[PDB]
């Protein structure tokens, strides 16, 4: 769902399976709290962006089925949540990285200024550097560092 | 700090830093080092069995360092500062800092 | 000057890498491999059946 | 079988994704999303969803 | 030519202050680097430098140049200004190996800080989303011991806009324009000004129970702490489960502390979990002083 | 299909000339590969004479004038290739009378 | 750390288990003889099976064609006109060339089509 | 069989710390294990549990850090240390020091980093040492003269 | 041995894993008469090696890597203690299982030849322990019973310190930091160390040390912790091959010892066997010796 830009699809996804569960009578409690919560845990690990991690956060944090469950586990799963943060937001700024080293890939003066015009990439650092991705220094010091070895 | 400018932050980037709350401090030891003031100054003489300058009868230089040395900052020479200059161009000398000794 | 040759040097790294990868191949293994060439043959003697088998310009061939 | 070959499409498609911060497709593309889509707080929206919970079917029947 | 260049690339370090550009220097060939320099990375060694070097440059303004060799005699680092033609000047300086190994050590430790690593976090805000959180303390607490009391507190108290965490100073409590960072930032204040210090004094007496059964006490120390601002409402119970006379355990419904949290909440259960565990405990070790 | 037709056009040029075709031939030609064109474009858009299709037809008339120039000199250097050669079989033969 | 080499290591495991394995099986063999007839025969048949069993989508490919043809017919064409200086023939041809084409200041040519460039079509309706 | 596993993932997914300890405290209740057999056994999982938990964290700094410096800053090991457990991962991802030296140089060379490059290098003239001891004139010959490199 | 080992690792028993890793590394010996330079050679240039020494390199690498699975690195370095340097060099060095035989023949004739550089007469810093490599795992004795008993500075708190703790693990490091120089002084002296540096021979003074620690239990909280010295045959002196048994019966002695001296910090043990007799003494640290003393004779003992 999400791959095509659609939150609210993927969220109704998740609540359609939840409330599946729930209502089943063949099933004892136990089995119950543990499909919830192996879904639940399982879900944050597939977000692919930092937007969709807090999205889905404040939809599980409100979720009635969600505040009766024994405290032990509410505190596992808020723990483990806490984990695949900061590591979609690593993964985001190591992009940056790996888009400087393919723009540094080319050897030959017309395919670069061909491919990779140098007002799109000044652009691309400073909106990043802009949003707190990345830090001044290590925004300018690959701007200058391309403008060098380009002359 | 002055040494960790230099590195990338790809973990823990600027959007999620706070300061703590508590102040930290390093675990270094307390030490100085200081020069010593009773050691001598040893200088060992060459010059004694050769011939050589005296100005001012230190600082131990050639001929041909000092002589070029007065052309620079010999302004109030009568133009005497040409054969300077020619000479410069062709033994061991002592004064009792170069450029201001001159 | 160094960046002259960064072109030469980038199509000269592919040349290495399989050069080691070749030989990590045969230490890792070789009777059957032989009998395929063998066979390979057929193809020759399939190709060999074609191979057995085997106003102005018309003016010019005449004349030479 | 139908799981597998699902994992194999969406690893083939993730491949343009990868590279969108440089393809100038996805210019286009992610520019046509928003022209067709006329401060969104993610946390709240969220929020609404949960709040209506299982009883979505319930609530609309 | 390459072979020489390349054998004295290895030894070149650029300090950094003092001027424009700096200052270069090579480091003379050592037995072992760990012996003398403390560490085999440049990267500390051209920051301890600095102030040597700066205090050099500040003796002798009229040197341009600068040159470092080691005695190993007398474990001691020589600095001395250079003219061209490889000849030497006048002046001189001494430094001992054991106060720049001591530099060193001190920088590495603020780097890495004293070998604890970070503490960076975050929180799971009801309706706000992920925010920032910081789990430094000053009683030596591993990160995901301290994390595990707060995300009892966050799930037991919740949060609302116009409540906040709940916290009962003008800085200590949230105002009306707050952002759920700053109230974040005053409630981790709170907690590490007016609980830990009332809390870990107590810690002292259960040392001969296993490690998780302090772990378990040590949450419900702090749940209750931060909410009745004293650790002796449930230490009492505590020490009556463990020592004292199980029958008077029953009479804990009395209290203003059960009564606040509700007759049947969760809030209450977990607490008689507890207690029920500490007495078989006891149980099943005749012998416990 | 437009940048299909436009290389089609000059490909077809130089194997029209290698084979001695007159130039009736190559006109007919030009004229039918024209005219299916010119028809197709009459269901891929209304041909409305506005400012993109006016582009169009300008691209199309010069893809035609194109080929048409190049073959006519393509055909120029080929016949006083093959007169000099000619000329040098003719001066052979006088040698070889002059010997016998 | 030493607990995050546990995955590899238990993975790494099974390698040294079969390496000692294949000492023992080739050891405890003269069966060698009858085993390599199987391979030597099954070779045979696997080789037999094996030979036995031995819009806009369109329109890219024909420009792809046919772009490769310009290209080569540009080559051996470009080769001739490379001995313009020697060969006379180029210089037989420039003569009737210029001869035909008399019936200048290439700047000025460019700003006059570049003056009306993008309204030819326009114009001329 | 618990002890077994080796992730954490995986761990909570099959063996909720709840359950464990409620089949340990039944069976010491029941008189099949000692107090002191019990009481131990689920105090070493749950320190395990959390080493665990730890080490997962300091995997990240290793994985996503750009140079030694934040490297270090993470994890908090001496520069000396994350050097020598960077060494032993690229030894063992690429089987040998060869492979894992050439794959350290190149990831050096494209994040701009100049310690990683060093710690690469060092590796790939330490193994270059085997090529010394080599009787290059004494090599089996070929039936055509072609001599036969190992 | 290799079963022995993976019963006693699973089981959490230090006892059987002990003798499991003695088998182990008597097996190990053969690898030493082998004349590696003249292997019969194949039709293209491969040697041909034994089908006994196969199975035992690839039995050698899956005990390590079993050994460094369950987070036991003490265990691990106890058992590269004991084997050839060659095949110590080889293990190390993380190599696919199809090399490891051609590792270790090279290697065998590289040292043969004289291309290894020899050690200083005094140990080099970096085979020193630090806090860093406390932190790198180092001194994890894997599973247990005990919570003193996974600890081999013999330590109990593992959630809440306090600074007495620290102090003792602080003095403690210290204490395995002398007794690794000893070791390597003694070592040099004789010339026998092995062909190795750096990390290769920290683990290997290490894994000597390892053997000979015990932590006597009584006295205080953490009890204390002892280096045996080495002797002859143990069956003479302590009576007893196993240290399970004198660990209970060092208590009495320890616990008079320290109630005689209570300013003492720490305690190290030596035998003299001019008068079959057994000595304990304090220490201070850089090494210096402290003015206290006791003796007790060793037939009492056993």
């Amino acid at each position: 769902a999400q791959q095509s830009g659609d939150t609210e699809q993927a969220l109704q996804n998740v609540n359609s399976f939840i409330s599946s569960v729930t209502h089943d009578d063949s099933i004892t409690a136990e089995n119950k709290i543990k499909y919830t919560s192996q879904f639940v845990v399982n879900a944050f690990a597939n977000a692919n962006s930092t937007g969709d991690m807090q999205a889905l956060t404040g939809y599980v944090q409100s979720l009635s089925e969600f505040k009766n469950m024994p405290t032990d586990v509410q505190t596992q799963i808020m723990g483990s949540a806490q984990q695949y943060y900061q590591q979609r937001a690593s993964d985001e700024s190591v992009q940056l990285y790996e888009y400087n080293s393919r723009v540094n890939s080319v050897t030959d003066y017309k395919t670069l200024n061909e491919a990779y015009p140098m007002a799109q990439y000044i652009g691309t650092v400073m909106q990043a550097v802009q949003q707190k991705k990345l830090s001044p220094g290590t925004g300018y010091g690959m701007v200058d560092a391309e403008s060098q070895r380009r002359l | 700090v002055n040494a960790a400018e230099d590195a990338a932050g790809t973990v823990v980037p600027p959007k999620d830093v706070t300061v703590p709350p508590v102040r930290e401090v390093p675990e270094v030891q307390p030490i100085k080092t200081v020069a010593d003031e009773d050691y001598p100054k040893i200088d060992i003489d060459t010059y004694s069995n050769k011939e050589h300058i005296e100005v001012g009868r230190s600082l131990k230089t050639t001929v041909q360092n000092a002589v070029l040395a007065v052309t620079a900052l010999g302004d109030d020479l009568p133009e005497v500062r040409a054969l300077g200059r020619a000479l410069g161009a062709s033994r061991a000398e002592i004064f009792n800092t170069l450029s201001d000794h001159v | 000057m160094i960046w002259m040759f960064a072109a030469a040097a980038a199509q000269m790294i592919q040349g290495g890498l399989q050069y080691a990868q070749d030989a990590k191949n045969q230490r890792r293994q070789k009777a059957d491999q032989k009998y395929n060439e063998a066979v390979r043959s057929a193809s020759a003697r399939q190709i060999t059946e074609i191979n057995t088998q085997r106003s102005v310009e018309q003016n010019l061939q005449e004349v030479g | 079988v139908q799981l597998a070959a699902a994992e194999g499409n969406l690893m083939q498609n993730a491949e343009l994704t990868e590279l969108s911060l440089d393809s100038s497709v996805m210019n286009t593309v992610d520019q046509a999303r928003n022209s067709i889509r006329e401060g969104t707080d993610w946390a709240a929206t969220g929020s609404a969803v949960g709040q209506i919970g299982t009883s979505m079917v319930a609530n609309k029947l | 030519k390459s072979w020489l260049m390349g054998k004295v690339a290895s030894r070149t370090v650029r300090v950094k202050d003092g001027t424009d550009n700096g200052a270069l220097l090579v480091l003379p060939e050592v037995g072992d680097k760990q012996k003398v320099f403390g560490s085999t990375d440049n990267g500390i060694i051209e920051s301890a430098l600095t102030e040597s070097v700066t205090n050099f440059k500040k003796q002798y303004p009229q040197a341009t140049t600068v040159q470092m060799d080691y005695d190993p005699l007398t474990q001691e680092l020589i600095f001395q200004g250079v003219n061209a033609e490889n000849q030497l000047g006048t002046t001189r300086a001494s430094i001992p190996a054991a106060d720049f190994r001591n530099t060193v050590r001190g920088v590495q430790n603020t780097l890495t800080q004293n070998g604890s690593g970070t503490t960076q976090g975050n929180l799971n805000v009801p309706g706000a989303g992920f925010v920032s959180f910081n789990a430094g303390n000053s009683f030596g607490i591993q990160k995901n011991v301290v994390m595990g009391a707060v995300n009892q507190l966050v799930s037991y108290e919740g949060y609302t806009p116009s409540k906040g965490f709940s916290v009962l100073e003008d800085k200590y409590v949230k105002q009306a324009t707050d952002t759920p960072q700053v109230a974040a930032d005053k409630f981790n204040m709170y907690l590490n000004d007016k609980v830990y210090p009332l809390v870990m004094p107590k810690m002292e007496q259960y040392k001969n129970l296993p490690g998780y059964i302090q772990n378990n006490i040590y949450n419900a120390l702090v749940e209750t702490t931060y909410h009745s601002g004293n650790s002796d409402v449930f230490d009492k119970y505590i020490q009556t489960a463990l020592y004292g006379n199980v029958q008077e355990i029953p009479t804990f419904k009395d209290t203003p502390l059960f009564k606040d949290a509700g007759a049947g909440s969760r809030r209450n259960v977990d607490r008689y979990q507890l207690l029920g565990s500490l007495v078989t405990y006891r149980t099943n070790n005749p012998n416990l002083s | 299909a437009l940048a299909s037709f436009q290389l089609g056009l000059q490909n077809t040029a130089q194997q029209y000339v290698n084979s001695g075709k007159t130039p009736e031939e190559f006109n007919v030609h030009v004229q039918q590969q024209t005219n299916q064109l010119l028809q197709e474009a009459g269901a891929q858009g209304l041909n409305l004479n506005d400012k993109d299709w006016q582009a169009w037809l300008g691209s199309v008339e010069h893809s035609r004038n194109t080929a048409n120039a190049s073959y006519q000199d393509l055909n120029l250097k080929r016949a006083a290739v093959l007169q000099e050669q000619s000329w040098g079989a003719r001066g052979n033969a006088a040698i070889a009378d002059f010997v016998t | 750390m030493i607990w995050m080499f546990a995955a590899a290591a238990a993975q790494m495991i099974q390698g040294g288990l079969q390496y000692a394995q294949d000492a023992k099986n080739q050891r405890r063999q003269a069966d060698q003889k009858y085993n390599e007839a199987v391979r030597s025969a099954s070779a045979r048949q696997i080789t037999e099976i094996n030979t036995q069993r031995s819009s806009v989508e369109q329109n890219l490919q024909e420009v792809g064609v046919q772009l490769a043809a310009a290209e080569g017919n540009l080559m051996q064409n470009a080769e001739l006109t490379e001995l313009s200086l020697d060969s006379s023939v180029m210089n037989t041809v420039d003569q009737a060339r210029n001869s035909i084409r008399e019936l200048t200041d290439w700047a000025a040519t460019g700003s006059a089509v570049g003056q009306i460039g993008t309204s030819m079509v326009a114009n001329k309706l | 069989r618990v002890n077994s596993v080796t992730d954490y993932k995986t761990l909570n997914e099959a063996y909720p710390m709840a359950q464990y300890i409620g089949t340990v405290m039944q069976a010491v209740q029941q008189k099949k294990l000692s107090p002191g057999t019990g009481y131990g056994m689920v105090d070493a999982e749950s320190q395990r549990r959390l080493k665990m938990q730890k080490a997962e964290q300091g995997q990240l700094a290793y994985t996503n850090g750009v140079t030694i410096s934040d490297i270090a800053a993470g994890t908090g090991e001496s520069l000396d240390k994350v050097k020598g457990e960077l060494t032993k991962m690229y030894a063992t991802i690429g089987q040998g020091y060869s492979g894992g030296g050439l794959q350290l140089m190149q990831r050096g060379l494209k994040s701009g980093a100049q310690d990683i490059t060093g710690v690469g290098i060092e590796m790939m003239q330490q193994d270059a040492q085997s090529l010394s001891g080599i009787d290059w004139r004494n090599l089996k010959t070929d039936a055509d003269g072609k001599p036969l490199y190992p | 041995g290799l079963q022995l080992m993976q019963r006693g690792l699973k089981s959490g028993a230090q006892d059987i894993t002990g003798v499991g890793i003695e088998m182990m590394q008597q097996d190990a010996q053969s690898l030493s008469g082998i004349d590696w330079r003249n292997l019969k050679t194949d039709a293209d240039g491969k040697p041909l090696y034994p089908a006994a020494v196969v199975g035992s390199l690839g039995n050698l690498q899956a005990a390590y890597q079993s050994a460094l699975a369950a987070g036991n690195q003490v265990q691990a370095n106890q058992l590269l203690s004991g084997l050839p340097d060659p095949v110590v060099y080889g293990i190390r060095q993380n190599v696919d299982a199809r090399d490891l035989a051609d590792v270790v023949g090279k290697r065998a004739q590289d040292i043969a030849s004289g291309k290894v550089l020899a050690l200083p007469a005094n140990m080099p810093a970096d085979v020193s322990i630090t806090q860093a490599d406390v932190t790198a795992g180092i001194f994890d004795l894997g599973l247990g019973k005990d919570a003193r008993n996974r600890n081999m500075l013999g330590i109990q708190s593992w959630v809440f310190t306090s600074d007495a703790d620290e102090k003792a693990a602080q003095a403690r490091v210290s204490q395995v930091n002398s007794a690794m120089n000893n070791e390597y002084v003694y070592n040099q002296q004789r010339g026998s160390l092995p062909a190795l540096v750096g990390d290769d021979l920290k683990s290997w003074l290490m894994g000597k040390v390892a053997s000979r620690t015990v932590r006597v239990k009584d006295g205080t909280d953490n009890g204390a912790l002892l280096v045996l010295p080495e002797v002859g045959d143990k069956q003479k002196v302590f009576g007893s091959t196993d240290n399970g048994i004198i660990e209970s019966a060092l208590t009495e002695s320890v616990t008079n010892f320290k109630k005689q001296y209570p300013q003492a910090t720490t305690v190290q043990m030596d035998y003299d066997p001019l008068t079959q007799e057994l000595i304990f003494q304090g220490v201070n640290a850089e090494n210096q010796l402290g003015t206290t003393r006791a003796s007790i004779p060793a037939a009492d003992f056993r």
